[PDB]
């Protein structure tokens, strides 16, 4: 709680949260890429039902 | 040991609360049925029973049984107390006089009975937190009776409402200007603060800031979910500098009749776009005063800011925000009013925001919630007052309102009430030498 | 009969909409025709 | 928990509702005996709206069938979905009327409506919270218009603050089907303005003009027409049956879009209509649907809207669609066509969103619309009436057994008063 | 993304446009069932310029098939790619024009335009930000020229900014297809001068002259004749659908095409077009194109550029080629043939290079010839007009429909004015 | 902390920009993902991770050219917000880019420059790239810079203005857009550079030996010119020279902001075996009038001022024999009021080898930036071509019918007339 403001709060807390923010976002880029696959197969389901 | 009671009324109000209450459960780690997966942060929006069950502090009321059923039989079945989650008898059907006189009257006694049974379990109560609309009958007329009864039953409790304003250009209801004028007699002296969230913000912020096209209301309500979680988190999560609810009221509001702030959630960015830039305190504060990011369709350059309240979340250092405020004060374009030279707050919370599954927001190191009081919301009524008097001039759609018991003269009484409120923003925008 | 009158001017649903279902890895399997 | 009561009259109203009871049965998954062969939990939660329960499983309709001629009374029962109705609900006269408005209103009308009023109060006593009443009939015949009039004449006596939606087949613009349709219409319209809360007009060859140019089917019977008008019937009463982010039941669908308590004559219409030849060629999205929603060729009344001005319109939507772009494009309808809309109501369009579409269609919509263009029908049918009343033609079957010509005179005056009020509110 | 819609009118127009829609589908990789079959992404790229997306990957040829005769409609619809066209865009009538320009203009012409402009509006509202309009027709054909004449005087007031083009088939300077041509050509070109932003004159005979020697084909039936004009159409619009280093769309063209807003009748032309016995030798590269662009034998309209002057000639290239090999092989031209070239415009050349070629050929170009000499083709049909008109040969068909001889003189005067302006600017 | 915004508007801007941002990645060690496989403060603005989005605002009014830039290999590199797209082209017409499709997009791009300018705290100047060909690169930029001058202004408006060639051109209204943008360049441009690319059309087959050169070849060599002048900022040096230090030593009077630049060691691989690269020799060879990229003959144009970049293994003694050799050689032109007139630009870091690009691994990259009176000759021929059209008012109607007015052409003459006289009386 005092070496935070020369050190550990930076480069051990900010650069590790940022390390999370990088890898954590990759799930959202993977999860949303699955929900876009929902719509594109739903349209196949609405194409064969329209057919 | 301090807590905030919420009430959500109207179809608009109940579904923006479903986005509010999905976020409350995913913030504190609470399952959709009530029990903790296995603190005191629950005791602001959640009551802890003998088991792990966390009954929500809200009461959802609406006169349409249709919209209340899908939350009665949805995935939040076991969460809500089934007698809290109260239904109606018949639709208010887009009529102020219906929701105020004839069909909303048989629900006041049961709603106020549940607010009493909820406020006595309360021990350190700060104030109410209202959720309604301006368009429909039960979003406007039924909440009017609520402000009528809560002002006399409680009094000194500070109530806040997150209203959804009628949009200036698009609109979905024909007689909703009538409903957005008569409600103003009961949101002026019966409401302590009134947040306005128009359907023109996420109309285009979800298009330009977020790369997703064609948004719908389940994406509209998440941004309204994020802001309320940002405001109450100072009551709820620890910080280097916290802003209580009563802290927030007396500071942002100048005058007893001027309590109509704007809103802005700055770090609204998509997942595929967020890693393309760093989100600093100075950048996310400069991106929040921009006229393409406010929550109401009104240009802030026409008006002058009275006082702005800023709530930061997560990883924010309290020197960069002071550098951000000084950098954004020295620009000439954002002009403040002369009689309030400071015009600013800061508020720090340690916990970063959560993102719901399926959401288009990307989670951030830091999130700022800018809550600005402007006199540019004077012309928020200008495109509604001209919207009003054109319909009123030839007695269009008046026979329904006077047919339900409402007197004709109460239309013009609300007309002059808003005309006086517009005069107040012309009075405060004049400099004194 | 999947529908009521085969060959309506408006529309005739000639597929059992029970088999019409999609899901996510982390979601429940719900049907398409029926929806909220 | 609220419900609407269906009730049909005449040969037209019997056939229209028989197809309507057949197009909502598959929507709620009902076989032609009454059992629920469905697949969804939100198909049975609002079954109390347009159906009611029996001794387990069996869902019986709540429609009364008044029909002064029995020769089309057995036609609905002998159909595929005719066993679903309870038989003692059926009420019929021994002898037909003969297409006299007065004979179905005064002399044998009163012999039956005591029983018809008896069976509507029997069913409405059992209902928990009644929301409205529903009629389907035609103006051009005594058993439909006259019997429908006498029902409405005293149903407002006992249900004053309950809404009424009636789906009335307005008589033919181009080629007429009975020679006394000017007389039957002008007394029905005189009696359809003061008591009905909300009405629809159904031009007959607007259905024929749809089935020729839009649908392009070579041999259309009345079953194809009856299915098309009933698709609009189901679209009106959908929001109080299925959830949504913005719904509009019948009470909301009227009291915010009738400006004045006597102007309630509307333009119906069903949005997604495609031919066989052009069905793989049409995309399914909101902007293409509205270009089919608002055009004159896809309408349920033969009178164009280009000769008048829209006062209020309503468009109920069914299915998931992002309706933020619905508000975007409907504004583009407002901006591109401003002379066809009244300027004294800047907010002319209305939305409603239903969460589920009709079964199998990806998304669908129904058009409700009030216009001053209704005048070009009423101003002519007044001219048709005046061209036949002044010559004392076809009158001794009305004056000789029923009312005098003073009721005929005040019927013309009430029409001509309705003629002046649409004109004076066309420019405001 | 900017898009155009076809407006093929008449028997001459509908056959050209369908053969044009044939070639467009081949280059964008589309089948008669509309399904995408292109082996890359550039065949899609901006597919909205010609094709509107439908369900199942289907692409409809955004085009209304205006005519007055069912027989032409039957032939195009029953073609190999006739299925892909939308049946709602098959607006047609039954009473023929009889090659009378008036009959295709006022009796049934003026009774079907309201329906055609309704489905013209259909394409325009559906597309987001359109670039212009395209309309194939003849000059001497009554429903082709006449109905097309009334469209270009109706879509132009509807959509002025959108630059609208006609691939008008200017009548023969020799063997006449009908007897009616000088009447119909003069009347339409009186409106072609003040309706379209760029008219592409098409002579059948100079188009034959391609198949005479340049293709040296033995018996050319109208198939490759239509294919020949379709090649020029495809390469003109190449900068709107296909990536290119010097992307000069029709918008970039027309502002360099028209020097004064009366002169827009510039003869098109394709360029690597050769024969079966010359492909064995010909080397696909820049200089051997310029050989066969700036030749006086590749012009689609006859009106040879020896009897005129190059106002602002242009050629829209296709294929991967040097941009310093073009510059030289397009300036060496002016420096040489200096007479045709008008010294008034110091460098009257549009190097418009597209990256990807037509599929089936490497080094391509579409030379739109902006020579003056088109007025001689106009003075040719003016003399054929007045020789027939002054004696009052056959005009009671016109004057009975209200088309009196007064507007015949106006058509001759305005086109003789158009002869003068091309002649004065050389 | 010595940073710059590399604005790229029009086609020829961003095509140079891609060839720019190619070698900009190599020298700063940045993959097309923006990450490392601070010299990159000047460009490549810092982000949260090891990614670096380039300091640039890629503006286009036509969808296509910016699109393959977007979907190229630099898709991660090039940030979508700085990748401004348009829909309607400017039709190679100054009037359209400046008025019609001007204020339509000028609002977004001023915001987009500003957004990166917030990160750009202590910046040097704005690297704006545009042609003199058409409203995307002619009219929009004239609107852009005057907005940039009124907001920021003091920041260097150092402009890579691509000049029209003395003989070749893509356009025919090429003299129009040029003579308009050049005179608007006078009121709002700090140190506007000149890119004629006609001697580039010559030294490609001499110093590069690329027969059949293509647009890419040019832009790569132009991007090396931008690299050498800015490498002083990003990298280090014994006499490295700031962008402010370039301008207020080079431009003598405010209307003389038009120097000519050329790469000195343009030698490619086949000659590089036989070339003795000695710093004194190459900058001596640089001055030879066949090599300067601007065609207008410097040999007669007096050396009013001259800057010399010195990149690579350059030695301070060896650049003084370089000055002396040019001095004693009196046949090389000199001004009569600056005795020396030199600016020495020592830079330790050697030039990069672009992948496949023919510029060999030359150890040194000496460059040269001399303000000559020769630019008056390039102005005069440009002025002459405009006069021939504007004498009898050809093609003015497209321009004046798109938001512009005929007096602007006439006032473009008078402002040009002052411009040659700035480079004549001195
Ligand atoms: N934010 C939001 N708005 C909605 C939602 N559903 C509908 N709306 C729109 O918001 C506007 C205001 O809604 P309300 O005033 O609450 O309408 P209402 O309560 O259903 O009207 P009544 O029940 O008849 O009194 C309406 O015009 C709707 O079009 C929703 O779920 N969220
Ligand atoms: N691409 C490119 N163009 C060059 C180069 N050198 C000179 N130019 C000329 O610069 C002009 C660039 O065009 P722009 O400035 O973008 O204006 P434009 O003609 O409207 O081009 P578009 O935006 O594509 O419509 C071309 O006409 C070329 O003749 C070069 O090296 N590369
Ligand atoms: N669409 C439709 N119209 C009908 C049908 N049966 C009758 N009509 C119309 O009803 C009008 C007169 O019917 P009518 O004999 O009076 O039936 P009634 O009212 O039951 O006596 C005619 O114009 C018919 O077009 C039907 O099955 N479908
Ligand atoms: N490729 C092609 N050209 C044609 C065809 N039919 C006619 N033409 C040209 O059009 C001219 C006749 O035009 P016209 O009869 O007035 O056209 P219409 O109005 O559609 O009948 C002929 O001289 C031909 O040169 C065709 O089927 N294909
Ligand atoms: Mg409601
Ligand atoms: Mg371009």
């Amino acid at each position: 709680q005092f070496r935070e403001r020369c050190q550990e709060l930076r480069a051990e807390l900010f650069c590790i949260h940022q390390k999370a923010v990088c890898e954590e976002r990759k799930a959202q880029i993977a999860f949303n890429e699955e929900l876009k696959r929902q719509k594109v197969v739903e349209e196949q389901m609405f194409s064969k039902l329209w057919e | 040991m301090r807590e905030c009671i919420s009430v959500h009324v109207g179809q608009a109000g109940v579904q923006i609360g479903n986005a509010c209450w999905e976020l409350y459960c995913l913030e504190h780690g609470i399952q959709p049925d009530g029990q903790m997966p296995s603190d005191d942060s629950f005791n602001t929006f959640f009551s802890e029973t003998g088991a792990g069950k966390h009954v929500p502090r809200a009461v959802f009321v609406d006169l349409e049984p249709t919209v209340i059923d899908e939350v009665r039989t949805g995935t939040y079945r076991q969460l809500f107390h089934p007698e809290q989650l109260i239904t109606g008898k018949e639709d208010a059907a887009n009529n102020y006089a219906r929701g105020h006189y004839t069909i909303g009257k048989e629900l006041i006694d049961l709603v106020l009975d549940r607010i009493r049974k909820l406020a006595d379990q309360c021990t350190g109560l700060q104030g109410f937190l209202i959720f309604h609309s301006f368009g429909g009958g039960t979003g406007s007329g039924f909440t009017s009776l609520l402000m009528e009864r809560l002002s006399v039953d409680y009094g000194k409790k500070s109530k806040l409402e997150f209203s959804i304003y009628p949009a200036p250009q698009v609109s979905t209801a024909v007689v909703e200007p009538y409903n957005s004028i008569l409600t103003t007699h009961t949101t002026l002296e019966h409401s302590d603060c009134a947040f306005m969230v128009d359907n023109e913000a996420i109309y285009d912020i979800c298009r330009r800031n977020l790369d997703i096209e064609r948004p719908t209301y389940t994406n509209l309500n998440r941004l309204i979910g994020q802001i309320v979680s940002s405001i109450t988190a100072s009551l709820r999560f620890d910080g280097a500098l916290n802003v209580d609810l009563t802290e927030f009221q007396t500071n942002l509001v100048p005058y007893p009749r001027i309590h109509f702030p704007l809103a802005t959630y700055a770090p609204v960015i998509s997942a595929e776009k967020a890693y393309h830039e760093q989100l600093s305190v100075a950048e996310i504060t400069n991106a929040c005063f921009e006229p393409a990011n406010q929550m109401v369709k009104c240009d802030p350059r026409h008006g002058k800011y009275m006082a702005c309240c800023l709530l930061y979340r997560g990883d924010v250092v309290p020197k960069d925000v002071n550098a951000a405020i000084a950098t954004i004060k020295t620009k000439r374009t954002i002009q403040f009013v002369d009689w309030c030279p400071t015009g600013f707050k800061v508020g720090i919370n340690y916990q970063p925001p959560t993102v719901v599954p399926g959401g288009d927001l990307a989670k951030v190191q830091r999130a700022v919630c800018m809550l600005s009081n402007t006199t540019a919301i004077a012309e928020a009524w200008a495109r509604l007052d001209h919207k009003f008097d054109l319909m009123y001039a030839k007695r269009a759609f008046v026979h329904w309102y006077v047919g339900e018991g409402m007197e004709e003269g109460e239309f013009s009484e609300a007309r002059e009430d808003m005309a006086a409120l517009e005069k107040d923003y012309e009075e405060v925008g004049m400099d004194s030498v | 009969p999947p529908c009521v009158n085969p060959g309506n001017p408006v529309f005739s649903c000639m597929l059992d909409p029970k088999t019409l279902h999609t899901t996510t890895s982390l979601s429940k399997p719900k049907m398409i025709m029926y929806k909220t | 928990m609220r419900e609407i009561v269906h009730l049909q009259a005449g040969q037209c109203g019997n056939q229209i509702g028989a197809k309507f009871w057949e197009v909502i049965s598959d929507e709620h998954g009902i076989d032609p005996t009454g059992t629920y062969h469905g697949d969804s939990d939100l198909q049975l939660e609002r079954i109390n709206v347009y159906y009611n329960e029996a001794t387990g499983g069996k869902y019986v309709p709540r429609a009364v069938l008044v029909d002064l001629e029995p020769g089309t009374m057995d036609s609905v029962r002998s159909g595929p979905f005719g066993q679903i109705f309870r038989p003692d609900n059926f009420v019929f006269g021994q002898s037909g009327a003969g297409n006299n408005w007065a004979k179905g209103h005064y002399t044998e009308g009163a012999e039956l409506v005591d029983s018809v009023l008896d069976v509507v109060r029997k069913e409405a006593e059992s209902c928990d919270c009644l929301q409205g009443f529903q009629l389907t009939h035609s103006l051009g015949g005594g058993t439909g218009s006259g019997m429908g009039t006498l029902l409405i004449s005293k149903i407002r006596e006992e249900y004053p603050d309950r809404i009424m939606n009636t789906f009335s087949v307005v008589p033919s613009p181009k080629v007429s089907d009975t020679v006394v349709e000017p007389y039957n219409a002008t007394l029905s319209v005189h009696q359809l303005v003061e008591n009905t809360d909300e009405t629809y007009c159904i031009d007959n060859e607007a259905l024929y003009d749809i089935c020729f140019r839009t649908l392009k089917l070579t041999t259309p019977t009345y079953g194809d027409l009856n299915h098309l008008v009933s698709a609009t019937m189901s679209g009106v009463t959908t929001c109080l049956r299925f959830p949504g982010q913005l719904n509009a039941d019948l009470r909301k669908l009227a009291v915010n879009m009738v400006p004045f308590p006597r102007l309630h004559f509307f333009m119906p219409g069903f949005a997604p209509l495609t031919s066989r030849g052009s069905q793989q060629y049409r995309a399914l999205t909101v902007p293409e649907l509205t270009q089919q929603m608002f055009d004159a060729k896809n309408m349920m009344a033969a009178c164009d809207p280009r000769h008048g001005r829209y006062l209020t319109v309503a468009a109920v939507f069914r299915g998931r669609m992002s309706m933020k772009e619905v508000d975007e494009q409907m504004l583009n309808v407002q901006n591109k066509n401003s002379s066809y809309f009244v300027e004294w109501i800047p907010n002319n369009v209305k939305t409603a969103v239903c969460d589920i579409p009709p079964r199998g269609l990806k998304m669908s919509a129904t058009f409700i619309g009030n216009s001053t263009a209704i005048q070009e029908l009423f101003k002519r049918i007044s001219e048709q009436f005046t061209a036949m009343f002044r010559r004392k033609a076809f009158l001794h079957w009305y004056t000789g057994e029923g009312m005098d010509e003073m009721e005929f005179t005040e019927a013309e005056s009430n029409m001509n008063d309705l003629v002046s009020e649409y004109q004076q509110y066309q420019d405001a």
